[PDB]
C-alpha cells in the first residue's frame, strides 16, 4: 500500500511525541485508509496543510524526515533554506512554479489516480513575510508570496500536494495564509519528561547494551531523575561527552599521540564519568529550575531548641491546609523576627519541604539599581508565571528593602506598595491554588501602613535567650574542648544572654583568629560587648 | 541618524531578446545567397 | 552562461549590420 | 435579504437614490452634487457581497465590475494601470454618446487595501483617484470597496465629497447560520451519513463568533472523527474493514471534535460574574433583606424616574463584611441591558493617566446604551491612598468628582454603585456629599446569629453546637463573615475531637469590640 | 561500534589580548589535512540580491562533494570564522 512495510515505532527512534505523532497520523492519513469507494461516497475534500513549530532542540527535522521516509511514493522534494531568491528578474517565480510543475503534469496525465507528493520546506519564515508589514524597497518578497498563494490554492485546485514547514518564530509568518485549506493543523512542541528522557537515553544507549559496553553501575532511572528540564539535543550531547571522557583515558599527549592497540577492547563507561560530564561539561539552556539553596542556606540547619521545630510544624500544617482545601484557594502567612535570626533560611527550607511543581523565590538581590517601574513589571511577570501551574509557592523576602523604606521623613514608594497589596488578594483562576510566604523585620512599620491585616496569620521566630541554648549550639558546632566549655558555662550561667545565631557565628569565627591562650577571653569580651540588650 | 542602505536587482539580461534577434537574422541567408548568385 | 548568450546576440546583430552593408554595396554596384 | 439595517437601508436609499431620480436637466441647472463614494469593512464572509449585490440589483444598471484582491498588480510595471483605463474607456464612450443620461457603470473592489495604503502603491492610488474624480467629469461612476483596515487609506480619499457614506457590516445570526449549516450538510442528509440523534438547533444557538470557515473546519473535523471511529489505528495501519457498511456519528463526537480542534478567531467576550461570588449568598439575618429591598427600590426609582435621570448610591461597612458580593448580586438582579464592573485588579502598575483613560472609556461605553448600572469596588485602592502623609492621586479624585455629577444624553438613564470601607476618609476629601445617600452592612452581633450561620453551613453536629452555644451565648461577638469562614476552615484541619477547643481559642483571640 | 558522531563546532571568547587567533592558527596548522579556509569579518556581503547566500554556500561545496564521493572514508575540511 501507500505505507512501507518497514514502518515501526522503534525504527524512527522518536522520543516522548506519542500524542503528537498519533494526532498527525490520524488527521493527515485517516482519509487514505478506506478504499476509493467509501471516500468517493463521502465526497469530502482532503487535508492540504501541516506546519510544525517549536523551540530549538525539539526534533522537528527528525520527525519530518522520518515521515518523508515512511511515505512510499516518488522521492519528496526538499527546499534547503531561502535559495529561491535570484538576481536576474523573474527567477523566483520561475523556480517556485518549477517546484510544483512536475506534480501538476503528473496529476494531469494520470487523472484521478495520481500518486501522492509532498514537499519539505526548511526555514519557511525566511521566504514568506507579512505583505503589509514590510519595507517599500523592491518586491522580490511580495511577488513570491503572491505566486505561492496562487499556486497552493488558486483558480485551479489540486489534491496531491501537502505543505510541511518548520519554523522557530511562528509570529513572523503571514496571518492571511494560515487559514483552512492551506495550513489548518498547527501543533505546539514543548519539552519531554522523565519518561521521555528515559526512552531517549535508552534509544541512544542501545548499541552499548547490545555489545555490553556499559558497567552494571549504570541506572537509567537515576540518570533521568537527575537531569531535569533538559532536551533531546542536550541529552545526546551529554551522552557523547560522557563517551568522549571515558574514551580519553587511554591517550598519552603533550609528547606523542599514542594508543595501546591492545587495551582498546577493555574500554568501559562508569557512573562517575556521567556525573562529571553532567556537572562540568553540560549545562541546561532552556530556562532553569535550579533554585539555589546553598546560597540561602550556607551552613545547613541545627536544632538548638523548640522554636525551630514549632516553626517547621506550623509550616507543614499550613502547606497541608493549602494543599487539601478548596474554599480558600489563596492562603498566605508572614514570618517576622528580630534582625539576624535566619528568617530567610527558614522560609526557604519550608518552601523546599513542599513538593509543589513550581517553586520560585523573588528577592531584591536581582533588582539592583532598577527604576521605580521595573520592579512592578517584574513582580507582575513572576505572579503571571506562577499562575500557570496548578500548585505554586512564592516567597517574598526582605519586604522592608523592597519598598526603599527609610526612617527619615519617612520615605518609601507608593506604587510598589499598592501593587503588592493588590497582588496579595487576587484569587487565581478557577481550579488552581497558590501560596505566598513573606518575610520582614519591622512589624510596627507594616502595621502603620495597614498591610499586616491582609495577611492571614503570622509566625514568630525568636532567638537564643538562655545560656543552655548557647551551650547546646556550641556543642553542635564542636568548636571548643571540655575545659573551655566548662569555663564558658561558669560565666554564662551568671545571667542571661541575647544574641542571634548569625551574630554568634560571626563572633566565634572572629574569636578563633587569636592564639589558644587568648581565644576564650576574647570571645567572652566580644559577647559581653555585644550582649547589651534586653 | 534616520537613514537606510539599499539592495539591487539587475535586468540587463532579457530572455526575450534572444528569440527575436536569432529569428530575425535567420532569414537573410537565403537573400544573401540569391544576391550572390545574381551577381555571379 | 547568460553573458555568453548576450555576446552571441551582439555578434549576430553585428553580422546582420555587415550583411545589410554588403547588400547595399552589392545593389549599388549592380546599378 | 438583510436584517438589522432597515433604518440604515432607508438612510442609504436617501443618500444614494435621492439625487438620481431627477432628470439630468434640472439637477444640472440647479447645480446639485452626486454621491459616488462607498466603503465597507467588517468580518469576512458573504455579508459584504450580499449587501453589495442587494445595492447594485435595484438600479437599472448593467453588469457590475468585481475584482478579487490585487489582480491588477503584475510582475512588471504598467500592468496595474493598463486595466484601469480599459475599464473606464467604455464609461467615457457612453458619457460622450448618451450625454448626461448615460448608462451607469458600477465598480466593486475586493481587498483594495492591498494596492491602496514604493512607487507602485502611490502611483496606483493616484491613478485610481484621477479616474474616479479628476479634470474629466464622469457622471456614471460607482465605487465600492471592502477592507479590514479602513483607517489606513490615504488622506486624499478622505477629502470632502469623496467619502460620504460610513457603514458597518452585520454579523451571523441563528437562523442564517442554521441555513448555512443546512446547505453544507444537505449532502450528508441525502446520503444519511448524519445520525438522527443530533440536533442542529441548540448547536447553532450556542455558537458565538463562528464564521463559515469555522463551520466547515468543525464539519471536516467531525468527518475525520467519524472516519477514525471504525479505524483501529495507534497500533497499526490495519482496521476491521467490516464495520464500514454501518456508520453514524453521534452528536457527542461532533462536540468532542469541534471543542478541542478550533476556536473563535475574532475575539471572545463573556459576562462571567461568578468570579466575584465564590460561595453564593446565605441569608444569615434580616439586614441582608433590608439591603436587597433598598437596592430594588433604588433600581425601580432609577427606571421609573423622569426628572432625575442619574442616581448614585454608596455602600459602606467595616472591612471583611461582604460588600462587593452584595453589590454584584444587586447589579445582577437589576436585569439591565448593559452591566459592567470596574475593579483595580485589571490595572496593576498603571499610572494616573492610564486609570483616568480606562475610567473615561468605560463610562463612554456605558453611556451609549439606553439604561445601565456601573459598580465600583475598593474605591480607596482605586485612588491609591496611604495613612502616612497622607498621600493620594488628585487626578483620579477630580475625575471621579466630575463624573459623579455629569448627566447622560437626554432620554437615557444610568445607575452608579460604589463600595468602600472608610467613611471618614471620603468625608474629609469632600466626596461623600456627591452621593445621594448611603447604606450600612453590619457584622455578626449576637451569638444566636453565629449559631444560625454555623447551622446553615452544616459543618458541626449537635453535640459540639450545644457546647459552643453554652460557652458563647453568655457574651457578645463581633466577627466578619469572611474571617468566620477562614477560621472554620482552619479549625476543620485538626482531628474531630480537638476542633472545638482550637476553634474557641481562635475565636477568643480574634475577639474584639467597637 | 559505539555509533558516535564527531563534534563540528568550537567557539572561543575573552577580553582583548589573550591568544584566540594564535590558538586558532595553531589548531589549523596542526591537522594534516587540506589548507583551511579563512573569512575576515563580514567579507561575504554583496550588493546584488542573492549573492551573499551563494558565497556562503560555496564554502561547503568541497566538503559535500568529498562526502558524496568517498563516503565515510573522507578527509577533514577546516573553516575558520573570524569575528
Ligand atoms: N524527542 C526526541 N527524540 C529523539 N531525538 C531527539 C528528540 N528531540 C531532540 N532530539 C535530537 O535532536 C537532534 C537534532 O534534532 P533536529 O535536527 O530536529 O533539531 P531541530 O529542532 O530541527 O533544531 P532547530 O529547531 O534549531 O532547527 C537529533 O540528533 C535528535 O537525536
Ligand atoms: N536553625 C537555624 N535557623 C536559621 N538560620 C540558621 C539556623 N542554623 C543555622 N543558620 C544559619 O543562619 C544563617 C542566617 O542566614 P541569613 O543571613 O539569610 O538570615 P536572615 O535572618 O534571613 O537575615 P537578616 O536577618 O540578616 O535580614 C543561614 O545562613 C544559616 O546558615
Ligand atoms: N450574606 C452574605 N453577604 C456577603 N458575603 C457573603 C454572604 N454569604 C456569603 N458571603 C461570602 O462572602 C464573601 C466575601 O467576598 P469579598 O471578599 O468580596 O468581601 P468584601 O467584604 O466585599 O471584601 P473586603 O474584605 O476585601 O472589603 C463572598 O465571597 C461570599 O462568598
Ligand atoms: N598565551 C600566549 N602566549 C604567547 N603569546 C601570546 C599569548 N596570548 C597572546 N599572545 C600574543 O598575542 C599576539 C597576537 O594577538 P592575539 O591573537 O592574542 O590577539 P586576539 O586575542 O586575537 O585579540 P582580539 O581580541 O583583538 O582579537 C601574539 O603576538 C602573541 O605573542
Amino acid at each position: 500500500s501507500i505505507i512501507n512495510p518497514d514502518w515501526n515505532f522503534e525504527k524512527m527512534g522518536i522520543g516522548g511525541l506519542d500524542k503528537e505523532f498519533s494526532d498527525i497520523f490520524r488527521r493527515a492519513f485517516a482519509s487514505r485508509v478506506f478504499p476509493p469507494e467509501i471516500v468517493e461516497q463521502m465526497g469530502c475534500k482532503h487535508v492540504k496543510g501541516i506546519l510544525l513549530y517549536g523551540p530549538p532542540g525539539c526534533g522537528k527535522t527528525l520527525l519530518a524526515r522520518q515521515i518523508g521516509k515512511m511515505l512510499n511514493a516518488r522521492e519528496p522534494k526538499v527546499v534547503n533554506g531561502p535559495e529561491i531568491l535570484n538576481k536576474y528578474v523573474g527567477e523566483s517565480e520561475a523556480n517556485i512554479r518549477k517546484l510544483f510543475a512536475d506534480a501538476e503534469e503528473e496529476q494531469r496525465r494520470l487523472g484521478a489516480n495520481s500518486g501522492l507528493h509532498i514537499i519539505i520546506f526548511d526555514e519557511i519564515d525566511a521566504i514568506c513575510k507579512q505583505r503589509g508589514s514590510m519595507a517599500g524597497s523592491t518586491g522580490v518578497h511580495d511577488t513570491v508570496v503572491n505566486q505561492l498563494l496562487s499556486k497552493i490554492d488558486g483558480v485551479e485546485q489540486l489534491n496531491n500536494i501537502l505543505v510541511i514547514g518548520m519554523t522557530n518564530r511562528p509570529d513572523l509568518i503571514d496571518e492571511a495564509l494560515l487559514r483552512p485549506g492551506r495550513l489548518e493543523v498547527k501543533m505546539e512542541i514543548g519539552l519531554p519528561d522523565e519518561k521521555g528522557r528515559l526512552q531517549i537515553l535508552h534509544i541512544h544507549t542501545a548499541r552499548m547494551r547490545g555489545h555490553q559496553l556499559l558497567s552494571a553501575d549504570v541506572d537509567i532511572k537515576e540518570l533521568a531523575v537527575e537531569t531535569k528540564n533538559f532536551s533531546g539535543a542536550e541529552l545526546e550531547g551529554l551522552v557523547r561527552a560522557a563517551q568522549s571522557t571515558a574514551m580519553n583515558r587511554h591517550i598519552k599527549a603533550s609528547t606523542k599521540v599514542e594508543v595501546d592497540m591492545e587495551k582498546a577492547e577493555s574500554l568501559q563507561v562508569t557512573r562517575g564519568d556521567f556525573l562529571a560530564s553532567l556537572e562540568n561539561d553540560i549545562k541546561p539552556a532552556f530556562g532553569t529550575n535550579q533554585e539555589d539553596y546553598a546560597s540561602y542556606i550556607m551552613n545547613g540547619i541545627i536544632k538548638w531548641g523548640d522554636p525551630v521545630t514549632r516553626v517547621l510544624d506550623d509550616g507543614e500544617l499550613l502547606v497541608q491546609q493549602t494543599k487539601n482545601s478548596d474554599r480558600t484557594p489563596l492562603v498566605s502567612v508572614l514570618l517576622e523576627g528580630p534582625p539576624h535570626s535566619g528568617k530567610t533560611a527558614l522560609a526557604a527550607k519550608i518552601a523546599e519541604e513542599s513538593n509543589f511543581p513550581f517553586i520560585k523565590i523573588c528577592s531584591p538581590d536581582k533588582m539592583i539599581g532598577f527604576s521605580e517601574t521595573a520592579k512592578c513589571q517584574a513582580m507582575k511577570k513572576i505572579f503571571d508565571d506562577a499562575y500557570k501551574s496548578q500548585l505554586s509557592c512564592v516567597v517574598v523576602d526582605d519586604i522592608e528593602r523592597l519598598l526603599d523604606y527609610v526612617p527619615i521623613g519617612p520615605r518609601f514608594s507608593n506604587l510598589v506598595l499598592q501593587a503588592l497589596l493588590v497582588l496579595l488578594k487576587k484569587a487565581p483562576p478557577q481550579g488552581r491554588k497558590l501560596l505566598i510566604i513573606g518575610t520582614t523585620s519591622r512589624k510596627d512599620v507594616l502595621q502603620e501602613m495597614e498591610m499586616l491585616n491582609a495577611f492571614s496569620t503570622t509566625i514568630h521566630v525568636p532567638n537564643i535567650a538562655t545560656g543552655e541554648q548557647l551551650l547546646e549550639a556550641l556543642e553542635l558546632l564542636g568548636n571548643f574542648k571540655d575545659k573551655e566549655r566548662t569555663t564558658i558555662a561558669q560565666q554564662v550561667k551568671g545571667k542571661k544572654v541575647w544574641i542571634g545565631i548569625k551574630k554568634l557565628l560571626m563572633l566565634i569565627e572572629m574569636s578563633l583568629q587569636m592564639d589558644p591562650e587568648y581565644r576564650v577571653r576574647k570571645f567572652l569580651a566580644l559577647l559581653r560587648e555585644e550582649g547589651a540588650s534586653p | 541618524a534616520i537613514f537606510a542602505s539599499g539592495i539591487i536587482m539587475d535586468s540587463s539580461i532579457s530572455k526575450q531578446a534572444l528569440s527575436e534577434i536569432e529569428t530575425r537574422h535567420s532569414e537573410i541567408i537565403k537573400l544573401e545567397n540569391s544576391i550572390r548568385e545574381l551577381h555571379d | 552562461e547568460l553573458e555568453e548568450m548576450q555576446r552571441r546576440a551582439d555578434q549576430l546583430a553585428d553580422e546582420s549590420l555587415e550583411s545589410t552593408r554588403r547588400m547595399l554595396q552589392l545593389v549599388e554596384e549592380s546599378k
